């Protein structure tokens, strides 16, 4: 639980969103563990300054080093709630249907936090309520709720379910589970032969032949 | 030699300026896309050595080849067979002396010079490698001819009793370069006591040739070495000019940048520039505001329809002044001459009428007819302009009906019956019968008789002589303003710079909008010209009843459908409005009372 | 009383935080000089990590303008060559405030003429008192060293007639013209060097702004060229030449001429200002065609290769022009053109030595653009000096070039009216000046900023530049372009044709502050530069009359 | 998304702002529903831009088009007309979205 | 909400997660960093190695109180080594240090003034290095199977320029072979 190691796990996995098709569970959990730290560094900069003020009635290096680090690992985080954002945008009439009825997923505290929830059915009520008055004045009575019932199926999903992404692999070498020949690796496809992955070779592939090895982040991408 | 080529494999692979590394940077770049060539910009190649300059500047032909195999192995070298040789294109600028330098010390040296390229002819070939075979005893080998001193560099040997002369030029594995013997036309401004000009001959390679249409001027640079043909006294000689780099002007076929558009876009998205282009053409013409802008709309034009059966209409319009001397109807046509793509001036007496369509001739070759000339063949696109429709009395009328209207002639002499295309534009401007009792009696006689030369154009201005004694004042205020103290070198330079468009502007906007916006006009428009024109043949009609007769039939009116497309090619809008078309009626209505008047 | 060394550490403490605690500085534009001192300053401070602010100031009333009225905390002011004559302190007054005050400047004056009061009265003025002038105005030691303190009658009365001669001793100075005797890269430089930065580009920098000032005097850049001998030595970067590197900026020394643009352009132009050489022997437009044509004609020059005649062809054409300008020794005695001169390169990319590169910041700073249309000018040439200031650099290269074909048409611009004026004939010796009154020819609009105007003196000084053994005065011109009757009349200096003996500064700022006190209807000194000052059209014609009977030489 | 003056939607797009101005109810919402969201966060963290990393501190920065006194916060910078900037790169994140600090 | 580079990444921040790796340096001066990954030491001695990350040590070459020292295959004469394994092998490329073309790009801004010899030898040595790799690319991708290709040794700047393209040009190939049936 070291800073180090409480930084680059974070890194791994802002990284492996950035070329996703489809959503992560988003991990809360560290986060609070360093949403108190970046109050805190702010505020022993914020006092520790003002000794050096009042020294005056020499050092320049310990300050800057310090203003510049906090605020570039701010960045990263500024960029890792905004592409939630951009992806809860468009996906929002698939997940309210994995949310209406009740099924193996639910929308949970691990899986969105509390602003997003909050902005995601204010937002798709707002947009509702641009085609209803506006457009929707002449609609008649089979055209209401606005999802596919047939015909052009588009009003549903993203299925883009087999978007190819490269890969790294990075499984952590002790033995343990060991299978293949020179490592344990392991491939099944949907029709095609299991030829497969072996160290650390770049590859291609698609995506449900890999969500299951994501889980266990023993594979980067 | 070996050692001088040791001295470029070794320069073209590590020459740069600060972290940019081009030289492979580009040729890379060239050999994807297949061109095989470079651009070595002498004047940047000497911070290497000025001898090694100076064993190129001196001495001809071997370097040119020996530079050439170098840089074909290093493009070899990038690469892990179908290789061919490169070609090379120099570029300078030093200054150029015209026509002069002739024989004192410009033999064989390197130059550069200014012309306008009047006259293509068809392709041809030389090879490059063969492949030559024996009679007697089947012996195989290979001669490339590469650069040269026309053929007759080295000849096929003797050596394989033995007959003489026993090889021959097969036909199965070969490579061909292609000639031009294109002629240069001296630029006709720049050799001034009485004296005619002259011309000479110029060949060049494949991937630097059909790069030039005949009109246009051009810059060049390359040698001045000397050939000998056996078809005059003395052992004597010719000159010509083997070329190398036509870096010259546009081409005034629409490849170009990004960034010409980039500010055309931004000054387009700017809703000014229909008033703003009246000024800023013509910077020394006292307003005449009705017809200046009749000329940026000739100038661009309408489109081509080639609608699902046999016919077409014709798309373009053609104008026409008359007027007084003294009232700027000739000054101005100059002006439209540099600002077109290509434009031709031919404005002088008709000449010769039969020969401004197509000319025939006896060729010396083969005592053949072939087509070789004409002032209708070279305009496509452009714009002609001529003058005098009155004293040209023989035949200017039976040379422009077929020539209008469908713009598709046919020679109907000695040899072929083709119908060559045409999408050419008139324009002329003439004298009534001596201008002032013209318009103080009866209103006919301007044309002695025919009107059906008029009923072909389909706009007409008549200016005419005022006695306005205040505006008359400004204009003589105007002219001494121009004529001398030249304070509109530096007034159109303080005015212009934020506001206005300079005149070299304009040849690269025009050929950029015409040739990618489509327009059409707008569909619910139509009830508009359709109630416009129920009026305007009931204000003919009433005029006939006075005993009056003469023009107006029914090809303006679908002139002004064109007129209304002009300016939709100038916003680049690919449908129009109604505050487009009415302005459009109201340039056309200021001609339409010109008539009962 | 301010060593070199000690002002800088003490600059150092007063601002150095990491917050708003900005030091500012002023800079006029209108010297070429002014400018490439405070460029290096600016870099070291880069690397010395502290804020800065850096604004420009071309209007001597404008001054109050930007610095009175803009102030929260700004400790540490600084300005180049602004208040050497005229007393900022009365002109801008500050009172005592909190020995050991508050807001601190320095200030780095060039001029001769000091005052005192600025050195001595040093609360808040803390100018660059080093090394500069030892015996700095000797006499002040009892002069105003007794007007500080100021039957006794009859030696009270003698003390006053000391101090009444203590009195002429400060009339006599404050009489005296100006100049610059000692440009400030001098100072800079030597002040780095106390601190020790060896890098080449301070070394190319420097050389600039004491080149600027080889048409003002002759002989201060003579005293200098000894120090500069021993730093491209002791600089050294290499022995051998090792070649091919596309880096490292090397430095060396070839002879180099008067004939400037020579390795830019082309040694045809030579021909517009070899009749300048020719000005500077007795001609400019009668004979010149004649005369020219068998020294700068040994061809008829061929252009061919003539862009690598003036480049690389002259490797044998301008070694004979070394094989020449030995035997063009005699020919005419034209010997202003034989020069030590200096050079850089860049590794590729052809030389470009320092005598033209000065020729084309000038011209640059010009082109590359009631009383209420005076403020979008004053605004212009602020906007345009920011165009310049940035092409010291590699990282803009083609808008220098940009300057060089400005360059040889502006002089062919502003010949183009000298050589109407010169034929005109309305150069009227009066007594003791000569006076010259362009009231309109033709191209009146590029005379608004007065650094062209100095240049057309310098031209028009030329074509006086015969023997003229009596009446060595110079000349005061006019023009004007706008409303109002602007009229930014100027002087000259006399010079000496290379045989300073008697260094004459001016006569005319002392006459100056005259008929800015006597007329007092629409005369002004509101631009900087105290040789240019404004006068109206029905107050010119009286202003000489004042004149010509006040001798004041 | 709020720099300054952010509630001025005004000299921008008049002509369409009968287009805009009718669904202004929506850019309205999506404004509203922008600042609680600059605020739902328990730790201030920027969303306003800022969407380039950063390279260093010290950033050569000009000016133009420009007057009056701005920047009351994390003091003042005394804006004036065609001054050079040398400052610390973290405070001028919010003028040059605003576009009146000009070149890098 | 960007909506402008989306699927991919800028050039701009490809080495903002190569900065954030360790070099060593060549300390010289003498608490000073509670940076929260930072290990800060007491009275540094020089002459002495130690990992220290990149983008403080590009800042602390600002203020030119240290110097660096190149990593260990920073030299002409050993470079030439990895071009004669990849001249006999048209297979593959070997052996790659994995971040090189990002790495001498920040060590020529700035980092020019350190080492003996850098200009006019080691750029020769890099920029074939630019495309004999991308020669390499041009024969790989015309191999295309379906849904398997063997990338071993490249860089993360390649990777983000063959990347925008190679999606959805096998991507929209997959449909016509899947759902054909
Ligand atoms: N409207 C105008 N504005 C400015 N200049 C004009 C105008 N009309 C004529 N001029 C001037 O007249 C001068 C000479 O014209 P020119 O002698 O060719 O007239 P012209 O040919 O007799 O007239 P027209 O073309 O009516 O016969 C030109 O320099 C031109 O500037």
């Amino acid at each position: 639980v070291s800073p180090q190691q409480d930084f680059s796990d974070l890194m791994k996995s802002w990284k492996n969103e950035r070329c996703s098709p489809e959503l992560l569970p988003y991990p809360h959990q560290l986060m609070k563990r360093l949403l108190n730290r970046i109050s805190m560094q702010s505020q022993l900069i914020e006092n520790i300054s003002m000794g050096f003020l009042d020294m005056q009635n020499e050092s320049k290096l310990p300050l800057l080093c310090m203003e510049t680090e906090l605020e570039r690992l701010k960045f990263v985080i500024r960029s890792y709630i905004r592409c939630r954002l951009s992806k809860i945008d468009k996906f929002s009439l698939y997940l309210r249907q994995l949310n209406e009825d009740e099924n193996s997923l639910i929308s949970l505290t691990d899986l969105l936090s509390k602003d997003e929830i909050k902005y995601h059915d204010t937002h798709s009520l707002i947009w509702l309520k641009l085609v209803n008055d506006s457009i929707l004045k002449y609609m008649p009575e089979e055209l209401q709720a606005i999802n596919d019932t047939e015909g052009s199926v588009n009003m549903i999903d993203e299925p883009d379910w087999n978007k190819f992404v490269f890969i790294h692999v990075n499984g952590p070498p002790d033995g343990e589970n060991e299978f293949g020949k020179p490592c344990y690796t392991v491939t099944i496809p949907d029709l095609k032969e299991e030829v497969e992955l072996t160290i650390g070779s770049i590859y291609v592939m698609r995506y449900e032949v890999i969500r299951d090895l994501l889980r266990d982040d023993k594979v980067a991408l | 030699n070996t050692e001088i080529i040791k001295s470029f494999k070794n320069f073209i692979l590590e020459f740069r300026l600060d972290s940019q590394f081009i030289y492979r940077d580009q040729l890379r770049n060239n050999i994807l896309v297949k061109n095989y060539s470079l651009t070595v910009n002498m004047e940047h190649l000497i911070g290497y050595n000025e001898d090694i300059y100076k064993k190129l500047s001196d001495e001809p032909s071997d370097i040119i080849p020996l530079f050439e195999t170098a840089i074909t192995q290093v493009a070899k070298r990038i690469s892990i067979n179908s290789l061919p040789t490169f070609q090379l294109i120099l570029n300078s600028n030093a200054n150029q002396i015209p026509l002069r330098d002739l024989d004192s010390e410009h033999v064989s040296k390197i130059v550069r010079l200014s012309g306008i390229i009047i006259s293509t002819s068809v392709l041809s070939s030389r090879a490059t490698y063969l492949s030559i075979m024996c009679r007697n005893c089947r012996h195989t080998t290979s001669i490339t001819i590469n650069n040269f001193n026309t053929g007759n560099t080295v000849s096929l040997p003797r050596s394989c009793n033995c007959g003489p002369d026993p090889y021959i030029i097969i036909h199965e594995s070969s490579k061909f370069i292609d000639q031009q013997f294109l002629k240069l036309q001296e630029i006709p401004e720049l050799v001034p006591v009485g004296e005619m000009p002259r011309n000479l001959t110029m060949t060049c390679d494949r991937y630097l040739t059909n790069k030039v249409i005949p009109g246009t001027r051009v810059t060049i640079v390359g040698i001045y070495s000397i050939y000998n043909s056996k078809n005059s006294g003395v052992a004597i000689r010719t000159p010509y000019i083997k070329i190398l780099g036509i870096q010259s002007d546009v081409e005034t076929v629409t490849m170009f940048t990004e960034e010409e558009e980039e500010e055309f876009l931004q000054l387009s998205r700017n809703p000014k520039l229909y008033e703003i282009l009246t000024n800023s053409i013509a910077p020394s013409i006292f307003g005449n505001e009705d017809i200046k802008k009749a000329i940026v709309c000739l100038l661009m034009g309408g489109s081509k329809k080639i609608l699902p059966d046999g016919m077409r209409l014709r798309g373009d319009i053609n104008v026409l002044l008359l007027g007084d001397p003294g009232t700027a109807k000739s000054q101005l046509l100059k002006f439209v001459e540099k600002v077109s793509p290509i434009a031709v001036y031919t404005s002088g007496k008709g000449s010769s009428a039969a020969g401004l369509t197509a000319s025939v001739q006896r060729d010396p070759m083969t005592r053949e007819f072939y087509l070789e000339g004409g002032a209708m063949v070279l305009a496509d696109g452009g714009v002609v302009c001529i003058d005098e429709f009155d004293k040209m009395r023989d035949e200017d009328r039976v040379a422009i009906h077929e020539a209008m209207e469908q713009q598709t002639i046919s020679i109907a002499k000695a040899g072929i019956t083709t119908v060559l295309n045409s999408r050419t534009s008139v324009l002329a401007a003439a004298n009534p019968i001596y201008g002032r009792y013209d318009d103080l009696k009866s209103p006919g006689d301007n044309i002695d008789f025919q009107t059906t030369i008029l009923s072909r154009f389909d706009m007409i201005f008549i200016v005419k002589d005022d006695h306005n004694e205040e505006r008359d004042i400004s204009i003589a205020n105007h002219v001494i303003n121009i004529h001398t103290g030249n304070a509109n070198a530096m007034q159109n330079q303080q005015e212009e710079n934020g506001s206005e468009i300079s005149i070299e502007k304009m040849k690269r906007y025009i050929t950029y909008c015409r040739l990618k916006c489509a327009p059409r006009l707008s569909p619910q428009a139509a009830e508009k010209l359709s109630s416009n024109f129920v009026t305007i043949r009931k204000q003919l009609l009433i005029n006939e009843l006075e005993s009056t007769e003469r023009p107006i039939t029914i090809r303006q009116l679908e002139a002004i459908i064109r007129i209304t497309e002009s300016l939709a090619k100038l916003e680049l809008s690919p449908i129009a409005q109604e505050r487009h078309v009415d302005e459009a009626i109201r340039l056309f209505q200021a001609s339409t009372m010109d008539a009962a008047s | 009383i301010s060593q070199f060394s000690e002002a800088y550490n003490k600059i150092l403490r007063n601002s150095s935080s990491h917050s708003s605690c900005q030091l500012v500085i002023f800079v006029s534009c209108l010297n070429i000089d002014a400018l490439c001192a405070t460029k290096m300053l600016s870099l070291l401070f880069k690397k010395q990590l502290v804020q800065s602010q850096i604004v420009p100031i071309f209007g001597y009333s404008e001054l109050r303008r930007h610095y009175s009225q803009l102030d929260d905390n700004i400790n540490s002011l600084l300005l180049v060559g602004f208040g050497g004559v005229i007393d900022l302190e009365a002109f801008l007054e500050i009172d005592p405030q909190e020995q050991s005050f508050r807001r601190d400047i320095y200030v780095l004056d060039a001029h001769r003429p000091w005052n005192l009061d600025n050195i001595f009265g040093s609360q808040i003025i803390q100018c660059f008192d080093d090394g500069t002038v030892d015996d700095t105005l000797g006499e002040q030691k009892e002069a105003y060293y007794k007007l500080l303190e100021l039957n006794d009658l009859s030696k009270r009365k003698q003390r006053k007639k000391q101090i009444h001669e203590y009195e002429g001793v400060l009339e006599e100075y404050y009489s005296q013209g100006t100049t610059v005797v000692n440009s400030i890269s001098a100072q800079i430089y030597s002040l780095l060097s106390a601190i020790g930065e060896t890098n080449l580009s301070n070394l190319w920098l420097n050389i600039l702004g004491t080149t600027s000032l080889d048409i003002a005097y002759a002989q201060v850049y003579n005293r200098l060229y000894p120090l500069l001998q021993d730093e491209v030595k002791r600089l050294t970067p290499s022995s051998r030449n090792s070649v091919k590197t596309p880096d490292t900026l090397t430095l060396n020394i070839q002879p180099d001429y008067y004939l400037f643009l020579l390795r830019h352009s082309s040694l045809y132009d030579s021909f517009y200002y070899s009749n300048y050489v020719n000005a500077k022997l007795s001609l400019w437009n009668e004979n010149g065609k004649k005369r020219l044509h068998k020294m700068f004609a040994r061809m008829g020059i061929p252009l061919s290769t003539a862009q690598e005649t003036w480049l690389y062809m002259d490797h044998s054409i301008k070694r004979e022009l070394g094989i020449i300008f030995d035997k063009n020794l005699d020919r005419y005695g034209l010997q202003d053109i034989i020069r030590d001169g200096f050079v850089r390169t860049l590794g590729y990319r052809g030389s470009i030595s320092a005598s033209e590169f000065v020729e084309a910041l000038t011209a640059l700073l010009e082109v590359g653009n009631s009383a209420q249309k005076l403020t979008n000018l004053r605004k212009r040439w602020v906007s345009n000096f920011w165009l310049s200031w940035d092409a010291l650099d590699d990282r803009k290269v083609e808008l220098l070039n940009r300057g060089i074909q400005l360059a040889q048409d502006l002089q062919r611009a502003i010949f183009n009216t000298g050589v109407a004026i010169l034929e005109k004939k309305l150069i009227k010796h009066l007594r003791i000046y000569r006076l010259c009154v362009l009231q309109d020819g033709p191209d009146l609009d590029l005379y608004r900023n007065p650094l062209t105007l100095l240049r057309l003196g310098n031209w028009l000084i030329e074509c006086c530049a015969e023997s003229e053994d009596k009446q060595l005065l110079p000349m005061v011109l006019a023009s004007i372009d706008e409303n109002t009757d602007t009229y930014l009349v100027a002087g000259l200096t006399p010079r000496y044709p290379r045989g300073t003996k008697k260094p004459i500064l001016n006569n005319f700022s002392m006459a100056f502050q005259q008929i800015t006190a006597e007329t007092d209807a629409k005369v002004r000194i509101d631009n900087f530069e105290s040789s240019i000052i404004e006068i109206r059209r029905e107050d010119l014609s009286p202003f000489l009359e004042k004149l010509t009977l006040s001798g004041l030489l | 998304n709020g720099l300054d003056l952010m509630s001025s939607i005004t000299f921008s797009q008049q002509d369409t702002n009968n287009l805009s101005h009718q669904e202004q109810e929506y850019l309205k919402e999506y404004c509203d529903l922008i600042t609680d969201l600059k605020s739902g966060d328990l730790v201030d963290i920027d969303l306003s831009g800022s969407l380039v990393p950063p390279s260093d501190v010290f950033i050569d920065v000009r000016v133009l088009k420009d007057a009056g006194e701005i920047q009351t916060e994390y003091g003042v910078f005394n804006l004036i007309k065609d001054s050079q900037f040398f400052v610390r790169q973290s405070d001028v994140e919010r003028l040059i979205q605003q576009g009146y600090l000009q070149k890098i | 909400l960007p909506a402008h580079l989306q699927q991919t990444f800028s050039p701009e921040e490809i080495q903002f997660i190569v900065e954030n790796e360790p070099i060593k340096i060549f300390p010289r001066i003498t608490w000073q960093l509670i940076t929260t990954d930072d290990k800060a030491l007491n009275n540094m001695v020089a002459m002495r190695s130690t990992e220290v990350v990149l983008w403080i040590a590009l800042l602390l070459k600002q203020q030119s109180k240290c110097s660096i020292v190149a990593p260990q295959w920073l030299t002409t004469k050993e470079l030439d080594r990895k071009i004669q394994y990849e001249k006999t092998h048209p297979d593959r490329f070997s052996e790659l240090p994995w971040n090189w073309l990002v790495l001498a790009r920040i060590l020529f801004n700035k980092a020019k003034d350190d080492f003996h010899d850098p200009i006019h030898e080691l750029r020769g040595k890099i920029q074939d290095l630019r495309e004999i790799r991308q020669i390499k690319v041009l024969k790989g991708l015309k191999y295309l199977n379906e849904s398997h290709l063997q990338l071993d040794n490249l860089s993360l700047l390649e990777i983000n320029e063959l990347r925008p393209f190679i999606t959805e040009i096998m991507d929209k190939l997959r449909e016509i072979h899947t759902a054909s049936l």
